[PDB]
């Protein structure tokens, strides 16, 4: 998961 | 909007979409290019093609099982796209490009087109 | 093999499948949720979701039109996650964080209940 | 495109  | 992304995502969803095809679940349309049938997904083929995205969004044609296509067609040429479509992986070789490039340009698949282009032009 | 592969490919069929859901193009669902309602590609709920995945492959479900969830599912929560389901986003807010994680559960997307869980930990 |  990461910050877009 | 403050969203987390899955990186891998988009990937999984497109490599489950190809299990299906490979085990014929849900597939809705048979694509037949000359002696030879292709099951797909209209969505995807839609999703991959603007050919695909004009014919299935016609009021008549959305409502098909079976889509021919034109004669001129090479159905190995049609296989390495479709491959293509579900895996994003292009199997291009010197003894197919020609037929890849084809199909691509009636299928409107403008990304293919171009890297056939580049590859081409590298061989001249 | 000796594959040439196209890396925003897999992201550009999920953006056009996103675009044929919000336009309701090939939809051949609806996902009830207590009052709501969600039209969505089966295909798309099956490559996102075990229980999907378990339900369209069903000889009997997989011609059903209409598929009622579990009165406890919280539609917000199903939101949610038929929202990441289609773009790889995940609007998760400390005010939605519980529903989604029990939703998540529910439809058996192990990556978004792994984020939900470490989310919380994180906050205790 | 790349070489996977
Ligand atoms: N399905 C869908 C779709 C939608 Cl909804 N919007 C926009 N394009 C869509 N698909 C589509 C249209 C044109 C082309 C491609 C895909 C690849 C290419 O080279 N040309
Ligand atoms: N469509 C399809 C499909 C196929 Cl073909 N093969 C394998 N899994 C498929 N989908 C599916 C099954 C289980 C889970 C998910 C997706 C996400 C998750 O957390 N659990
Ligand atoms: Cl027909
Ligand atoms: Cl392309
Ligand atoms: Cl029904
Ligand atoms: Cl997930």
């Amino acid at each position: 998961w990461v910050i877009p | 909007d403050s969203c987390i992304q899955f990186t891998r995502h988009a990937s999984d969803v497109l490599l489950n979409l190809n299990r299906l095809r490979s085990r014929d679940i849900l597939t809705d349309v048979v694509i037949v290019v000359s002696r030879e049938q292709f099951r797909a997904h209209k969505t995807v083929l839609m999703a991959c093609s603007g050919l695909f995205y004009s014919i299935f969004t016609d009021q008549l044609k959305c409502n098909l099982s079976v889509i021919n296509l034109d004669p001129e067609i090479n159905p190995e040429g049609f296989c390495i796209l479709l491959d293509f479509m579900y895996t994003s992986r292009l199997n291009l070789r010197e003894g197919n490009i020609m037929a890849v490039m084809a199909t691509a340009m009636y299928l409107q698949m403008e990304h293919v087109v171009d890297t056939c282009r580049k590859f081409i032009k590298a061989s001249e």
